[PDB]
């Protein structure tokens, strides 16, 4: 089907497949932004399989792209969570005396394509949570362990034992650096830049974990993370298994709260 | 030498007689034919003024139809002619006519170039000379405009409209010169319509003083001319509204709010503002005669430009009106915080390739730098732009139309016989720091045309400040990373160090740093070494910051030091935070733990729980003896909550000697009290908040007290007649005091604001922010 998408949306205004619209009490559909012909080349979605993704020019012509995903999460379930994230953000909103700061959300609303399938949605502007600088510990660091190593003396012992561990942290000791800064060192040169982003993202990076041992939600994996390069502030999204189920996993989540020890290194 | 002078003089000597001999002999292609041609044409200006006729007589045949009608034109507007003229007559100007006849015939348009004609307008700045003999000047003023009749079409340049330009502020002395130079304007028009991408000065281009009063009339309609542009409306000056505004007929409702609408869309505003001399014709000079529907229904943002367009000056009435005109509409969508989005500056783009964008910045500038200065000032610096030739294609980088017109022909100095130089006029000594780097970039010896540049603004009006305003980077770029391996280098890393102790210069000092900050930069792969390359030290860093007083430079350099650094600098960065505005702070280190430490809990996040629990306790604070935690239990007191166990703290500072009669604690008590018979402090004062609160109070209750509501509104308006609009915290919030009070004083109501409770339902925000400003 290469022409008939395309062709179909010029001549009827279809809603938009990603849509922040939020629409009014009328709920009237006339004028929300409509975007006729498909883009040249679809990205494939970082992943196991190429799943595409999707973007045109708007009807203001803004940019509005998007990512579908491939596989078969069940996250109907995860779109109520991240409902509920919400209400928990508009509660944040609720208190004076917080009402000043600004709360952290940033909502990820894409519909599951089906009971197998979904049709995910990008942030407009993000990155990867690592990516930012991720290699640029090479940059940090001329001489420097592998991190193939370090995976190596994870899985020396997948065994606990009381001074296994605490060798093997004793070697990420003198491996490791404490580099976590450049990915948000070059981002504005601006006076009251620096001290306008740093709070907020710590206070992003808390009030993730703020919902979450509430929710007891995710944990915070490195591809499933998300980091705002763009926003001089943070924002994640994308999570898929929840309430304190870490007895799934062959360890349970020993995770009293997000490690953002790295962010935290952002000290300022 | 002299021979074309010769030529000249002998011309009248002649009868019947039109000849011409060696006219631009060998062939110009030095500058020394081209130059007496130029001195010819500065012979014959000398003939024009007390070698023409100076003439009781104005009247004459100019010899051509066309002349003649061009001279009539000149002298058109607002026709009074025929003064008396000078004592020693030489020769009839007739005969000056009949020679300039075969001098514009004369060349073949050779000379047209920009050299003779900038001579020619010399010779009028200093014939425009600043002070002399009223009479005298007129027929020298007769003169000047004869010899702008003669202007061939060669005279097309857009150069030349921007003389026939200055020529108007040439006669800003003189009414009748003035509509003179009001027809020039017309005559220069056709030019100036051919503009493409000169709109920003017409935006106000009017005179505010304002018998001939058609002649007003005409130039409101060669404006609408101007605005008949009539394909294009986008320039969209001033134009209408001041129109209107000389006419005293109102504009349209929509040509209102189109109005309001294009000049944010001009996004050079800002600098509409900083003409301070435009600024109170600016602010609504004659539009503060319209509607209250024409105040609040146009855009808001005329309103929101509060601590922006300063009232260096204004009329009496000019303070008054805006002094109301901020709060009908700051009442309702007030606004105080703000955001710092800076121009992204990145020194890192894509080594000449490195050097291509300083000097094109610098020759960017020098249009700006023609604009802002007095009307001759100019060409002491066009030299060195002429003189910078080699072609760098410097000039492809600026616009060709403008490259061509000083492209070659005879390159003529500016300074003549070097007389007409600089007179010492008005020295200027700001920004005496950056003539101490202007003396640094001297030191160096870097380029021919660059370093008399430097000389030249060393003898200008402070252009090399200028160009170290413009180029703080690019200098010590100069300086700085010229190459791989530069000899300036150590200079510069001196030159750092030396600033870094400086005091009173700090915002120059500052200025260099930043500047370190832009030396930000291209083919390095960590921003670390970007923090090691330039001069710099952690230390002297934190000097720095200290001597900031200002939060914006602390934050990331604290951070920035510990990658180099690290070290616990424990003082530092606590005097920081602790004196730092915003909530967000005040835990930044940890704790002492102290008595006193509970007594700093209570203090700095102001904490309204355990009232008093710092002011005694078991066994600590009843013999402390220091007086630091005295203005701590005053802040305290204020801090309370409680106005009436701060009315008895009143007295209880009463007791000690540390009131001096003008005390915070005694003005808020004269805020508290109630107390009609509490003396307050003195009006005169300058501007203390308190102070002004106290004046306030004083003044109403007299308005109880007095009967005469003019009495009252005296009190009140010379009260306000305190410079309130710049330069100080607090403008506003002692703007609309009164704005509350006489209207109550007006019609047996309650306030005119319906009540701040609505707003608060909509406020959603404590100060309009967390509660810096919203409250009292």
């Amino acid at each position: 089907g290469y022409k008939w998408f395309l062709k179909d949306a010029a001549n009827y205004g279809l809603p938009p497949i990603t849509m922040n619209v939020k629409v009014n009490d009328t709920g009237d559909y006339s004028n929300i932004p409509t975007v006729s012909s498909f883009d040249d080349t679809i990205h494939f979605a970082s992943g196991i399989n190429a799943p595409k993704v999707i973007t045109c020019l708007g009807s203001n012509g803004h940019t509005y792209k998007q990512l579908v995903k491939g596989g078969n999460d069940d996250l109907r379930q995860d779109a109520v969570m991240e409902q509920v994230f919400e209400q928990v953000n508009g509660f944040l909103r609720s208190y004076r005396k917080t009402s000043q700061r600004n709360l952290s959300m940033r909502t990820y609303k894409v519909i599951p394509l089906a009971l197998k399938t979904g049709v995910i949605e990008w942030v407009q502007d993000t990155i990867p949570l690592g990516e930012y600088l991720d290699s640029a510990h090479k940059v940090y660091h001329p001489k420097e362990w592998s991190l193939s190593t370090c995976r190596k003396l994870i899985a020396e012992k997948q065994m606990e034992d009381l001074e296994t561990r605490l060798k093997v942290y004793d070697l990420v000791c003198r491996h490791y650096r404490p580099v976590f800064r450049h990915f948000f060192l070059e981002s504005y040169a601006d006076p009251v830049q620096w001290f306008t982003t740093q709070t907020n993202y710590a206070r992003s990076t808390a009030v993730a974990s703020v919902l979450g041992h509430v929710l007891g939600l995710g944990d915070r994996h490195g591809q499933n993370i998300l980091i705002d390069k763009t926003s001089g502030e943070v924002i994640h999204i994308d999570l898929g298994i929840a309430f304190e189920q870490g007895k799934k996993l062959p360890v349970p989540e020993c995770v009293p709260f997000r490690l953002t020890r790295d962010v935290v290194d952002g000290m300022g | 030498q002299l021979i074309p002078v010769i030529t000249t003089y002998t011309h009248l000597s002649e009868v019947e007689n039109k000849k011409y001999s060696l006219r631009f002999n060998s062939i110009d292609e030095a500058l020394d034919v081209e130059l007496l041609n130029r001195s010819k044409a500065f012979l014959f200006c000398l003939e024009m003024l007390k070698e023409v006729k100076e003439l009781g007589s104005t009247f004459k045949s100019i010899s051509s139809t066309s002349f003649k009608v061009y001279s009539q034109l000149t002298i058109f507007a607002n026709r009074v002619s025929f003064n008396n003229s000078t004592a020693i007559p030489f020769f009839s100007t007739k005969s000056v006519l009949w020679y300039c006849n075969r001098l514009f015939q004369e060349l073949e348009g050779f000379s047209s170039i920009p050299s003779v004609i900038d001579l020619v307008l010399r010779r009028l700045a200093i014939q425009l000379h600043f002070a002399t003999d009223e009479e005298l000047q007129v027929t020298i003023s007769f003169r000047l405009c004869a010899f702008l009749c003669f202007s061939d079409p060669f005279i097309t340049s857009n150069y030349l409209v921007m003389i026939v330009l200055r020529i108007a502020r040439q006669l800003l002395s003189i009414p009748c010169t003035q509509s003179l130079g009001l027809g020039i304007a017309r005559f220069h028009l056709k030019k100036f319509k051919p503009t493409d991408f000169q709109l920003a000065e017409f935006c106000m281009d009017f005179l505010g003083f304002c018998k001939m009063e058609a002649i007003q009339d005409f130039y409101t309609w060669f404006d609408g001319y101007v605005t008949a542009l009539n394909f294009e409306y986008e320039g969209y000056g001033f134009l209408r509204c001041q129109i209107n505004f000389v006419r005293s007929v109102m504009t349209t409702k929509n040509e209102w709010i189109e109005v309001s609408n294009k000049l944010f869309e001009r996004g050079h505003f800002l600098k509409r503002i900083a003409m301070n001399n435009y600024l109170c014709l600016y602010f609504w000079q004659v539009l503060d005669a319209c509607p209250r529907n024409v105040l609040h229904s146009l855009s808001l943002e005329i309103w929101k430009c509060y601590k922006a367009y300063d009232i260096t000056e204004f009329p009496d009435s000019l303070k008054l009106f805006f002094s109301d005109i901020m709060g009908w509409n700051f009442f309702k969508s007030p606004e105080i915080a703000d955001l710092n989005h800076y121009i992204p500056k990145t020194d890192p783009r894509l080594y000449e390739e490195s050097k291509l964008i300083i000097w094109k910045l610098i020759c960017q500038k020098a249009c700006s730098l023609l604009f802002k200065y007095d009307i001759l000032l100019d060409s002491f610096i066009e030299d060195c732009i002429r003189m910078f030739q080699e072609l760098r294609k410097f000039l492809n980088f600026p616009k060709d139309s403008i490259i061509y017109d000083s492209d070659t022909l005879v390159s003529e100095e500016g300074s003549f016989q070097w007389v007409k130089l600089q007179p010492t006029n008005f020295d200027s000594l700001s920004n005496w720091t950056k003539e101490e780097t202007l003396k640094l970039l001297n030191m160096m010896g870097k380029s021919s045309t660059t370093h008399s540049l430097k000389l030249l603004s060393t003898y200008m009006v402070g252009f090399s400040t200028s160009i170290i305003q413009y180029i703080i980077h690019l200098i010590l770029l100069e300086f700085d990373f010229n190459g791989n391996n530069k000899k300036q280098k150590e200079y510069v890393t001196q030159l750092i160090l030396s600033g870094l102790l400086n005091k009173n210069t700090n915002s120059i000092r500052k200025t260099c740093m930043n500047i370190l900050l832009y030396l930000l930069g291209h083919h390095a792969l960590n921003p670390f070494e970007a923090n090691y390359w330039v001069p710099i030290n952690y230390s002297v860093a934190a000097s720095t910051a200290y001597d900031c007083h200002l939060y914006e430079q602390s934050l990331l350099f604290l951070t920035i030091h510990n990658t180099k650094t690290d070290e616990l600098d424990i003082t530092l960065l606590s005097d920081i935070l602790s004196q730092l505005p915003c909530p967000d702070a005040y835990y930044g280190i940890k704790r002492e733990t102290s008595f006193k430490n509970i007594l700093l809990k209570a203090v700095h996040e102001k904490r309204s729980p355990l009232a008093i629990s710092y002011l005694d306790a078991a066994n600590m604070y009843r013999s402390n003896e220091d007086e630091g935690t005295k203005m701590m239990f005053s802040n305290t007191l204020n801090n309370a909550g409680f106005f009436s166990l701060n009315e008895f703290y009143i007295d209880s500072l009463k007791a000690n000697d540390a009131i001096d009669e003008c005390s915070n604690e005694v003005y808020a008590s004269a805020w508290r009290m109630q107390k009609w018979d509490i003396p307050p402090l003195s009006l005169d004062n300058k501007t203390t908040k308190d102070c002004l609160v106290f004046e306030v109070l004083h003044a109403v209750h007299n308005y109880a007290i007095y009967g005469n509501y003019l009495h009252l509104e005296e009190y009140i308006n010379k009260k306000l007649l305190l410079i309130n609009p710049n330069e100080e915290p607090d403008s506003l919030l002692f703007y609309a005091l009164a704005y509350d009070l006489k209207f109550l004083i007006r019609c047996n109501q309650s306030q005119f604001n319906c009540d701040i409770l609505q707003l608060l339902k909509e406020n959603k925000q404590m100060s309009s922010q967390l509660h810096e400003c919203f409250q009292l």
